[PDB]
């Protein structure tokens, strides 16, 4: 029932702001106080602030005059917002609520919001298909791929059929191939199925605005 | 602006009682602090533990409680679960902002070992239209998350050109990991024999391509 919903991946300059909206469900924003926290590629976590449920605030020292949260109870959203981001400020960004006693326990967490601060020039993913090199046996498992070459920055999302397949899906970790990220995805899927059926591999990367689908076709 | 210190990370076996501790740099850990306790799960996924007043959220198992032990905060884990493997992090009160500490890792040993799954995949032929080549080696359902991956075109071994990513986990508690191996068209063309050998524990399974 409870979720903390935040808004996309943001690319951000060093000196520049970070804007970040966290809209919630399961809960109202009269009852409960929500956090934001950190967390570095390099590092644990870091708490950066709160707005309680009566609308008060508190902040690590250090950010005090260069972060501010504010929220709309009517919309049910919290608003982050941080000024002059540096290097350091590379991280997962997270919203979380805390309610009062007997509720007092960050129990329920937004899924983070991937933010890079750079300086470095905006990367596309070349997107190709992966087909086996040999047909398949007669009745059988097929393994079909799809390649997500060169990109900057993290992340992407891949998916099989517009999500209509999951179950047989393998969507792995990146690798930095010189200062660019690369990754793959695979669904196993039975040989009755494709090339019989279309199987599509649908990629996304908010940074560069690129939203690619590609067919995998047989050799 | 204090310092919040945990272990950095703490190994066990199914069924043990283990304690983590979170100290504190300015003095010691009080009830004032009202100490919480988090986990992170794979995939940056976080779940509250233990609350200001040592409650738990409903849903958390009992064997998870928090307390104070002299003068640091404290969680025990009576009777550690294959699924408690995660970070824990505990945070501090201090009168007008929290402090979280480093965080402390808990593997959990035990498991059942599971062989990897490998799948070797040829370049697109959109892939040779750029005069690049790249051959994807996928590892999935292996444990322990230990793997080496080593790559032979013809028999002969190559260390230029591979990439290969860390193990992590899957949704079924698994380890997968990729390797990549990045060369021309022209030498795709070229050559006849391409392996992708991925050793786990001593045994070495192996996937070719054959153009
Ligand atoms: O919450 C955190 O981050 C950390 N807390 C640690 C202590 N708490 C245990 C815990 O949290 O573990 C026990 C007290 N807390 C109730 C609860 O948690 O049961 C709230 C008591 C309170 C005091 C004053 C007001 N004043 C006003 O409304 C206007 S004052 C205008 C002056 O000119 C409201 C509520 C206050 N905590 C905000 C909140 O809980 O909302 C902030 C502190
Ligand atoms: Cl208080
Ligand atoms: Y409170």
């Amino acid at each position: 029932q409870v979720k903390l919903q935040e808004s996309g991946p943001g690319l951000v300059q060093p000196s520049q702001s970070l804007s970040i909206t966290c809209t919630v469900s399961g809960f109202s924003l009269t009852d409960y106080g929500v956090h934001w926290v950190r967390q570095s590629p390099g590092k644990g976590l870091e708490w950066l602030g709160v707005i309680w449920s009566g609308g008060g605030t508190a902040y690590t020292a250090a950010f005090i005059s260069r972060l501010n949260i504010y929220k709309d109870n009517s919309k049910n959203q919290v608003f982050f917002e941080m000024n002059s981001l540096q290097a350091n400020d590379t991280a997962m960004y997270y919203c979380a609520r805390r309610g009062s006693y007997p509720y007092n326990y960050f129990d329920v967490w937004g899924q983070g919001t991937t933010v890079t601060v750079s300086s470095a020039k905006t990367t596309p993913p070349s997107v190709y298909p992966l087909a086996p090199g040999s047909a398949a046996q007669t009745n059988s498992m097929v393994t079909l791929g799809c390649l997500v070459k060169g990109y900057f920055p993290e992340p992407v999302t891949v998916t099989w059929n517009s999500g209509s397949l999951s179950s047989g899906v393998h969507t792995f970790p990146a690798v930095l191939q010189s200062d660019l990220y690369t990754l793959s995805s695979s669904v196993t899927v039975p040989s009755s199925t494709w090339p019989s059926e279309t199987v599509t591999c649908n990629v996304a990367h908010p940074a560069s605005s690129t939203k690619v689908d590609k067919k995998i076709v047989p050799r | 602006q204090a310092v919040v210190t945990q272990e950095s990370a703490l190994t066990t076996s199914p069924g043990e009682t283990v304690t983590l501790t979170c100290r504190s740099s300015t003095g010691a850990v009080t009830t004032s602090n009202y100490a919480n306790w988090v986990q992170e799960k794979p995939d940056h996924l976080f779940t509250g533990l233990i609350g200001g007043n040592n409650n738990r959220p409903p849903g958390v198992p009992a064997r998870f409680s928090g307390s104070l032990i002299g003068d640091k905060a404290a969680l025990t884990i009576a009777g550690t679960q294959t699924e408690d493997e995660a970070i824990y992090f505990c945070a501090l009160w201090y009168s007008n902002h929290w402090v979280f500490g480093g965080g402390t890792r808990l593997t959990v040993l035990g498991q059942p070992k599971s062989s990897p799954s490998v799948t070797l995949f040829p370049p697109s032929s959109e892939e040779l239209e750029t005069n690049k080549a790249t051959l994807v080696c996928t590892i999935t359902d292996f444990y322990p998350g230990v793997v080496t991956v080593d790559w032979k075109v013809d028999g002969t071994p190559v260390t230029q050109g591979m990439e290969t990513t860390q193990p992590s986990k899957q949704s079924n508690n698994k380890y997968m990991a990729s390797s990549y191996l990045t060369l021309t068209a022209r030498a795709w063309e070229r050559h006849s024999s391409y392996s992708c050998q991925v050793t786990h524990e001593g045994h070495t399974v192996e996937k070719s391509l054959s153009p």
